[PDB]
């Protein structure tokens, strides 16, 4: 975020996308076994944003 | 002794059975199977 | 660094473990303890006087070190062991090369001999200093190498682009060009006259153009003067003082030839203080030598710039004759691959010409340090095509040095040769193993048991060929093929014995024949040879290992496994690319070794003429053929061929008892059935070594020899009831 | 570890059924899997690891991002594409250049085409572009600036042992870095971050509380030297002080290896390219004493020693501190319930818990009652089993627990006590041990000089490590002597102001004009800094005596030999790299032996280090000595230190009184090779020339 | 030929640098003098530093003290750097407590009689609303570096904590050489060592220190013989 | 500490190896280089620093009468060995007439000045000798190069030489580490040492440790201070 240390970067060009949770494929997957209540929270804003998602929980 | 050693233990040990063929210790890998003095080097009986 | 070549510092406790039950009688018996048990306790404890004690037992034990991967006999190796702290075994710079062991978190184990005429052997056979000489070719292993020989470059080198100082200037000393230099008013690689006392050898080269004088001048033992320079006057004091001066560029090479020189003719414990002296000299002018890496001293070639550009504008061109319909996708792919081949040698060869041979990358790289001239394109110049996937070329290079930056899809595509490369060497380990084993186990249990046959046969060998405009050379291949053989007979070409029989054939005599005109010599040979205890040593030659005349009860066999086994990881011998091409290509490498050793038939075999005779065509469209009949009144013989043959001989034409017909790799067995039991040694011998010398690895064809000879010895018989 | 792709494993692949396409890149593998990141062995491209933009699809395929390019001009509208829809596109690159109007400037427009097959095109004719230049590479090898000018081989290498290093009792993250420290410590584990917004409120060693801005209370606790699976240290430090404002997501501690929420696996060592004496020859080490004084490159290390007090048939087994018959010095130092006291130092051969077996069925037959019964005292028949420290370890009680049955402490059938015990160690960098770099440059420590000994630069700074400069172009990884130079600009901060030059007018632009010396700065990993601006900035370095600026535009510096004090003669290549310390540690792997646990089926000494075995000599060394034409020594080794009990006990014997080693015999291999084979039902008889043949 | 015998002067630029001149020197003669006492002042000069500590309740140093942000490992890397004299051959205990809030500095220390703490601004720590410190240092002199290791010496006290001494009191130590401008065929040099040093001392004490030794050490060669 | 001490082992009356026994690790680079550039480049002595021969020019190659080059003429009278007490450069006499050997020995010394290695051989005469040759003995220290001395300028016969003042002609420093109770840090130096006819090795040793002690005397001087000793 804002609040990470100081570093001076070459970088001549930006990139529009960030690097998502590098421990997403992991937990997202585990939420969608338990189909716990953050699963069904990512379920429901795929289907308002109209994306590809298992509606069917482990 | 070096052939069942060496690859195929079953077939040589089955040929071996049959032709009750005995194994003299001359050789440098059967001499180190029973633990021998190789004749080779200074193993030779000259040097020993 | 600071080792003898016969020393090697172990770590303590690790020197404590080993050798306990010693520590223990010698604290008894030195009266530090009244009971055996009590001396263990304190060895346990870790006590100071165990400490002492351990120093004073060490002595006088030899240790064998050895490395996991034993590829031949110079794997273990029996030290003298020195008591040394920290927790790493220490191991002298230059026996490096033996072990393969480099410093990059590699390990050592070790061992230790016990019986009377265990550490008898070790210290007598094993010790590092002996084992200086390879037992594949002869060549020494345990000499200077990479920053030594960078630093020994240094000493040795030119003064070009080096801006001397002093140069011209006459010395009566040494001592005075050593005051001169430190003065800052001399270089160390400056032309300058330096006078010799009474006892150096001057040149070989510059006797001739001795001082001139009515006196008879003792150039072997008087005063000289030479116009040398003060790096190679230095470098002279390094090896003994009855050698010959040196005034050349000691490299790599010239090094391994001055060690060569010094093995072959001086006592070993002379030899090993020679190489102890070029060590400390090496490392000490290494570090002076200026030689340091850095990103200005990676230097691109102007050149380039405008050779990628103008190439890359005909790769345009290309490109648009092809998306215009003229060409296919194929010519356009082999028309840019020639493309880009001459893009990427005209800016290697460019790159070559730019840097100055006084930068740190080529000082390193010409002394024969580390490093090639292609790591050196690909690092500085261009990196140029690599192996595509499905082992293809991609028709478009990489354009740029790792200096200038590979870009994203660059990277991406160079990574699919490292991948191959990496999982290929982790197989070919595990296939020469696998060799080796087989080979050890034909080869094992010959074993020189007689010291003298009285043979007089051996192999009619070419001593001098290579007669191209009537000129009489040395062949290129007698240090792996006559090197070491001993002589059958007396050779007479001029009514006088210029060699006399069974004498180690070295290279003078080489030079004596080769100048008086032979183009042939007769040695003895272990294939020729008819003892009734197996193998003689004076048919066998000279041991590789230890240059004398082969000892009785040597194990030949194994040390010819292993020396034909050690190159075997280090081949890499494959198709970089499919090329669309199947069945022309036989195997090459390590498959090309075990389908020659196995008797195999080869992958692209072709036929081989049964007779002399008239050879023609009776292709048919179901199945193409050749045949020929034999003049003399034989009976005619035929080959199925395939319709993609590329026949090395033409219709209705004349074959000979021996040739081939089509292009391909002779059976082994056909060489033994029609032309004879000689000829199949020579061509497996040839065949072997083909592949080994085309990567540049030597191995004495003695090694080869043992297991041809192994592999000929049963007949399969017929008419045998009586 | 969490973003690996494993092939072998059950319903998968195996070692040797993988051929090669399996096992090589395949061009679909861009931006799903990474090139680079593998294992050095047997598991080349089967163990695998996931991009960086790597999107695991519900049917379980990996998708990676790309910017729509509509009719020509670039949008932020990302789709996550799969490489089968992946090979009906044509995609650009993210580096491609492109104006102030998003559409494309330059009319070839190079792009990776189906099939792995890159192809320029017009620029309108394009239908995606990459995301990101680094999109293709995984997290590890992110790490590595300047990966563009090192071969894959080493950039592997390079990416494979960084995770082994060991973390630092204090950490700094990288002076020259990739823009990715900070993002993967963040999404690791180890850094502790806040919930929510706040201030905080008490900020011990071991805690810290915050006041939410909801009205709730915070309290972190932070883990303080707890054992890891491999033996190291998961401290954790404070990063902010009381009064501070935090955020959602912001560090308040550090990890092990962490500094300021930004990733520290090694420390910045001053480095020097060149020969030296010998003593880095061949890819080895050698740095200065400072950082065996500074405590640099040293760490912390705990092992446990867990033991169990069972319940045999003759009785149940008790942690006593009164173990039988012992002197009062080796249990002076345990607990009165027996156990080892904390903060106690440890030796070889220390009790850290005391038990004894209820009795022991050694000498009680009618013989040994009788003689008891006329002594009267019965003397104690109890086994001494009390845990000990393993021999060549050593350290401080750093934690004990105990488990029991008699509380509520679970235990396992038949165990009544578990006693847990941490021993911690302090390592200092010794010779011995093995650092690295980013770019797969490492080799072992050999020399360790004193500070005077080691070159300095003309103020008087020692430099801290000496690499061997041959290592940089015959192994073809000079990104290494990149990556020291903008350390050692970053070191010496630059100030590029206003310069109307190339290279200075990108710095300015982008916003690294002005720079003040030890700043750390980031090089992304495809769009890092340039070799020409390092060179400019390099002229334009700020000063520190006067205008001395030890590092001339050559990038190369004058030194001085400390061990005879006349310069050198030529400039020397210096600068700050980032070494990093493995968990390769020379002193677990010191192994030796005299006599120990043997084998039951083949008496033959056993193998592993902690059962103090032996070394395996294996056939390839017979061959070797036998060609050697050893034939005494090869015969004692293969049956005196191996394999003939009378022979082991006999030379044992005979060296500790002191006499002749005796003759070898028969290995026992042999006996069971004959039995065996006789169970087979052959009738191998060993026979003499007159007879049967002594056995 | 030349009479001229070497002299030697002090330049004074900061009150713990110091730059000095040795002019009369023969040429080629300036690095190896000047490197001798580069070496020997950055190695054997004596100095003085806390040998050990001993925080209350606290019997190792992989702990925490209540209410202090730093580890007892964090304190001891703080207190190996402390720049103090001693005057004592036998170690000398060393004090500091410290209550409430508050960073505990080296100022905070109190030394005994004929010890001295050169530094006050060294920060030791930093206590929280509810953190109390109270620390027993053993100040000891000698030269050079010793490890926390060898430091260790009684083991009764089980609460004690050796630490690592670095006992030398020069920070760094370079030099250069210049050419003298008297007119000569073999054009004499300027020696300039420029030593700057910890608080402990002067860099005139630890020139004289390291001429002593040197003086001695060569004392040794010229007297021995004949 | 530990006590080093010196001892002297002679090989021949030229040259002889010193020994500094036990001493603190880093002592023996101290000692080692210091040693060397002091025993080489500080000890004084009297060299030739110009030779005119009779009849001859500088660039004039050879002599007449004279077998020898100029160029060996010049090496075999720097190699010359000569002490002057005169603090001045003298000129120092030698005439030769006839064929045969013209050595050191037929040098006709002022008094004071001395030639001591007699034996050398300046150069071989043929048929008539005449060689008279005046060449031009000074005091110093070091070694100085032939750097135009206008030696030429005042006379042509008169050329410049290299001048070798310093009696030590060579001299080489290593470090060996020794075992030194438990220690294995504790360094011993090995200093072998050549010199010309001029003095002993011991001696130049002893004049090299005066230097030294002076030249860090020195420093000692700046304060009284007490780092310590044995
Ligand atoms: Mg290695
Ligand atoms: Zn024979």
């Amino acid at each position: 975020a804002s609040t990470a240390p100081l570093r001076i970067s070459f970088a001549k060009i930006k990139e529009p996308l960030e690097v998502p949770n590098l421990l997403a494929l992991q937990t997202e997957s585990f939420d969608w076994l338990l189909g716990n209540d953050a699963w069904k929270a990512r379920v429901e804003s795929a289907l308002e944003s109209g994306q590809d998602v298992p509606t069917k929980s482990g | 002794l070096s052939a069942a050693s060496f690859q195929e233990t079953t077939r040589v040990l089955t040929d071996a059975a049959i032709n009750a063929k005995s194994d003299s210790l001359i050789g440098l890998k059967e001499n180190v199977i029973i633990g021998k003095l190789i004749p080779a080097g200074t193993g030779l009986s000259r040097y020993r | 660094p600071q080792l003898k070549l016969h020393q090697c510092g172990l770590p303590k406790a690790m020197a404590l473990e080993l050798f306990k039950p010693f520590v223990m009688k010698r604290l008894v018996d030195l009266n530090h303890a009244q009971n055996i048990k009590s001396a263990k306790r304190m060895v346990e404890r870790g006590r100071t006087v165990v400490y002492d004690v351990l120093e004073e037992v060490i002595a006088e034990h030899p240790v064998l070190l050895n490395r996991a991967p034993t590829l031949h006999r110079l794997g273990i190796q029996a030290f003298e062991p020195q008591l040394v702290e920290g927790k790493a075994i220490q191991i002298h710079p230059l026996v490096c090369t033996a072990f393969n062991a480099d410093f990059d978190g590699d390990q050592m184990a070790v061992h230790l001999p016990l019986s009377a005429e265990a550490q008898a052997e070790a210290r007598i056979l094993m010790l590092s200093s002996n084992n200086i000489l390879k037992p594949a070719d002869g060549r020494p292993v345990t000499m200077p190498t990479q920053d030594m020989v960078l630093g020994l470059f240094f000493l040795t080198t030119d003064s070009e682009g080096r801006s001397p100082k002093g140069e011209g200037r006459a010395f009566g000393s040494s001592a005075e060009a050593i005051m001169a230099f430190d003065a800052g008013d001399l270089t160390l690689q400056a032309k300058i006259d330096i006078r010799f006392p009474v006892g150096t050898i001057p040149p070989r080269g510059f006797e001739p153009p001795a001082r001139e004088e009515g006196e008879p001048e003792w150039q072997q033992g008087d005063t000289f003067t030479l116009k040398t320079t003060l790096g190679r006057a230095l470098f002279n004091e390094l090896l003994p003082e009855d050698y010959p001066f040196v005034d050349y560029e000691v490299g790599k090479k010239q090094l391994s030839e001055i060690v060569n020189d010094l093995a072959e003719r001086y006592p070993k414990v002379i030899v090993a203080a020679t190489l102890d002296n070029l060590k400390a000299a090496g490392f000490f002018w290494a570090t002076r030598s200026g030689v340091t890496v850095a990103i200005s001293d990676i230097v691109v070639p102007d050149a380039k710039k405008e050779i990628v550009k103008g190439y890359e504008g005909q790769d345009e061109k290309v490109q648009k004759q092809y998306e215009r319909g003229l060409i296919t996708k194929e010519e356009r792919t082999q028309e840019l691959i020639a493309i880009w081949t001459k893009a990427t040698n005209e800016v290697a060869e460019a790159m070559n010409d730019n840097f100055p041979k006084t930068n740190p990358v080529s000082m390193m790289v010409n002394s024969g340090a580390r490093g090639n001239m292609m790591q050196m394109r690909q690092i500085a110049g261009m990196r140029g095509l690599v192996s595509n996937a499905k082992n293809e070329t991609i028709p478009r290079p990489i354009k740029a040095s790792f200096r200038e930056g590979l870009s994203v899809l660059e990277y991406f595509i160079s990574t699919h040769g490292a991948r191959k490369g990496l999982a290929d060497t982790a197989l070919r380990t595990a296939d020469s193993g696998y060799l080796t084993r087989r080979l050890v186990d034909v080869s094992q249990d010959v074993i020189i048991r007689e010291e003298d046959c009285g043979t007089e046969r051996g192999l009619k060998l070419p001593i001098a060929t290579r007669d191209a405009d009537g000129t009489l050379r040395k062949a290129e291949d007698v240090e792996t093929s006559v090197y070491a053989r001993m002589l059958a007979e007396d050779v007479v070409i001029d009514g006088k014995v210029i060699a006399p029989a069974n004498v180690d054939l070295g290279d003078v005599l080489i030079d004596a024949l080769v100048a008086h005109g032979v183009e042939e010599v007769k040695t003895r040979s272990i294939l020729t040879c008819e003892s009734q205890v197996g193998t003689c040593a004076m048919c066998y030659g000279r041991s590789l290992a230890t240059g004398k005349l082969v000892d009785i009860g040597e194990a030949v066999g194994i040390i010819a496994a292993q020396s034909i086994g050690e190159p075997g990881t280090q081949l890499t011998m494959r198709t970089f690319h499919t090329g669309g091409v199947a069945g022309d290509d036989i195997t090459q490498g390590l498959p090309r070794v075990v389908e020659l050793f196995e008797a195999r038939t080869p992958k692209g075999v072709a036929p081989i003429s049964e007779a002399s005779g008239r050879v023609r065509i009776e292709e048919t469209e179901k199945t193409k053929k050749i045949v020929v009949t034999p003049d003399d009144g034989s009976d005619e013989t035929a080959f199925p061929i395939s319709k993609r043959a590329r026949l090395l001989v033409g219709e209705g034409d004349h074959v000979e008892v021996g040739q081939k017909l089509t292009v391909g790799a002779t059976n082994p067995h056909d060489v033994l059935r029609i032309l004879g039991q000689r000829a199949v040694q020579v061509h497996l011998v040839g065949e072997v070594q083909k592949v080994y010398n085309s990567q540049g690895v030597s191995i004495h064809d003695k090694h080869i020899e043992i297991i041809i000879r192994q592999m000929l010895r049963r007949v399969t018989i017929i008419e045998s009831g009586d | 570890h969490k973003r690996r792709l494993n092939a072998l494993g059950p319903g998968g692949l195996s070692r040797e059924r993988a051929g090669f396409e399996v096992r090589d890149v395949h061009p679909s593998h861009y931006g799903r899997m990474c090139p680079i990141e593998t294992p050095e062995g047997p598991n080349i491209g089967l163990i695998g690891s996931l991009a960086s933009y790597g999107r695991i699809n519900p049917f379980g395929f990996i998708e990676t991002p790309y910017r729509k390019v509509v009719e020509g001009q670039v949008t932020d509208d990302v789709d996550y594409l799969t490489a089968d829809e992946e090979d009906r596109f044509v995609i650009a690159q993210a580096n491609a250049a492109l104006g102030d109007d998003m559409r494309f400037a330059e009319a070839r427009v190079l792009v990776r085409r189906r099939g792995g097959e890159v192809d320029y095109v017009p620029g309108d004719d394009v239908d995606y572009m990459d995301v990101s230049p680094r999109q293709m590479v995984s997290v590890a090898t992110a790490m590595i600036p300047f990966l563009e000018h090192d071969d894959a081989n080493r950039a592997l290498m390079g990416a494979n042992m960084m995770r082994q290093a060991v973390p630092l009792i204090k950490s700094e993250s990288p002076l020259v870095g990739t823009g990715m420290e900070y993002r993967s410590a963040a999404d690791a584990g180890d850094v502790v971050k806040a919930e929510k917004a706040g201030v905080v409120q008490e900020v011990s060693a071991d805690y810290i509380t915050t006041t939410n801005d909801d009205g709730t209370y915070i309290t972190y606790r932070l883990a303080k030297f707890s054992r890891s699976n491999q033996g190291t240290s998961v401290n954790q430090k404070v990063i902010v002080a009381e009064g501070d404002r935090i955020i959602e997501g912001q560090v308040l501690a550090d990890g092990p290896a962490t500094e300021n929420g930004e990733m520290a696996l090694g420390k910045n060592l001053l480095v020097a390219f060149m020969p030296w004496e010998g003593h880095n020859y061949e890819d080895a080490i050698i740095l200065s004493q400072r950082l065996v004084q500074d405590d640099v490159l040293s760490s912390i290390h705990i092992e446990e020693h867990e033991v169990d007090a069972r319940d045999t048939k003759l009785g149940p087994e008790e942690i006593t501190r009164d173990i039988p018959n012992v002197s009062e010095e080796v249990l002076a130092d345990l607990d009165e319930r027996g156990i080892i006291r904390i903060g106690a130092e440890v030796v070889a051969g220390d009790i850290l818990v005391g038990k004894v077996t209820p009795k022991g069925e050694t000498e009680l037959t009618p013989e040994e009652r009788l003689l008891r019964a006329i002594f009267g005292e019965k003397a104690r028949e109890v086994r001494d089993t009390s845990l000990k420290v393993p021999h060549g370890e050593i350290g401080k009680v750093i934690g004990v627990r105990v488990f029991d049955r008699e509380e509520g402490d679970e235990l396992p059938p038949g165990v009544n006590q578990l006693v847990r015990v941490y021993v911690a160690q302090k390592r200092k960098i010794t010779d011995g041990d093995k650092l690295a770099g980013r770019h797969g440059n490492k080799g072992v420590i050999s020399k360790i000089n004193p500070i005077e000994d080691m070159p300095f630069l003309e103020d008087g700074t020692p430099v801290d490590i000496i690499l061997n400069p041959l290592a940089v172009p015959s192994r073809m990884n000079p990104g290494q002597v990149l990556e020291i130079h903008l350390g050692w600009l970053a070191s010496r901060g630059w100030d590029v102001s206003g310069l109307a030059e190339e290279w200075a007018q990108r710095l300015q632009v982008i916003g690294a004009d002005k720079v003040e010396p030890g700043t750390n700065v980031a090089t992304p990993v495809f769009d890092g800094a340039r070799e020409d601006e390092l060179a400019g900035l390099l002229q334009h370095t700020i000063p520190n005596r006067d205008g001395e600026r030890m590092v001339l535009p050559s990038g190369k510096a004058r030194l001085f030999d400390g061990r005879s004090g006349e310069p050198f003669p030529e400039p020397i290549s210096v600068g700050y790299m980032y070494i990093l310390k493995l968990h390769h540690l020379v002193d677990d792997k010191l192994h030796a032996r005299s006599t120990g646990p043997y084998s039951m089926i083949t008496q033959q000494p056993l193998g592993g280090k902690a059962q103090f075995g032996g070394q395996r000599f294996g056939e390839m060394e017979v061959w070797a000595l036998e060609a050697y034409g050893a034939a005494y020594a090869l015969q004692e080794l293969l049956t005196i230190k191996s394999d003939d009990v009378t022979g082991r006990v006999k030379v044992y014997e005979a060296i500790v009184k002191g006499e002749n080693i005796p003759e070898p015999g028969i290995p026992e291999s042999f006996k069971v090779l004959i039995k065996e084979m006789q169970s087979l039902c052959l009738n191998v008889e060993v026979l003499s020339s007159d007879g049967m043949s002594i056995e | 030929l030349i009479a001229q015998r070497p002299s030697l002067t002090e330049e004074v630029v900061d009150e713990f640098r110091s730059r000095f001149v040795i002019e009369p020197l023969e040429p080629g003669f300036g690095y190896t003098l000047g490197n001798s006492l580069r070496r020997t002042l950055l190695s054997s000069i004596p100095g003085a530093a806390v040998t050990s500590i001993r925080i209350d309740g606290v019997l190792h140093e992989f702990t925490t003290v209540p209410g202090v942000k730093e580890d007892v490992t964090d304190l001891i890397l703080n207190i190996k750097q402390l720049v103090v004299s001693s005057e004592h051959d036998e170690p000398v205990v060393m004090y500091l407590r410290k209550q409430g809030p508050g960073l505990v500095t080296a100022a905070d220390i109190a030394p005994p009689a004929g010890v001295e703490v050169h530094n006050p601004d060294l920060v030791l720590a930093t206590l929280n609303g509810k953190g109390k410190l109270e620390m027993e240092l053993t100040v000891e002199r000698g030269r050079g570096y010793v490890s926390a290791v060898q430091n260790k010496q009684v083991g009764q006290e089980i609460g004690r904590i050796p630490v690592d001494s670095i006992y030398s009191p020069v920070l760094k130590v370079t030099y250069k050489v210049e050419a003298t401008r008297v007119e000569q065929r073999t054009d004499f040099d300027k020696l300039i060592v420029d030593v700057e040093t910890k608080q402990a001392m002067r860099p005139r004490d630890a020139m004289a220190s390291a001429g002593k030794t040197l003086v001695e050490l060569f004392g040794l060669a010229r007297e021995l013989n004949i």
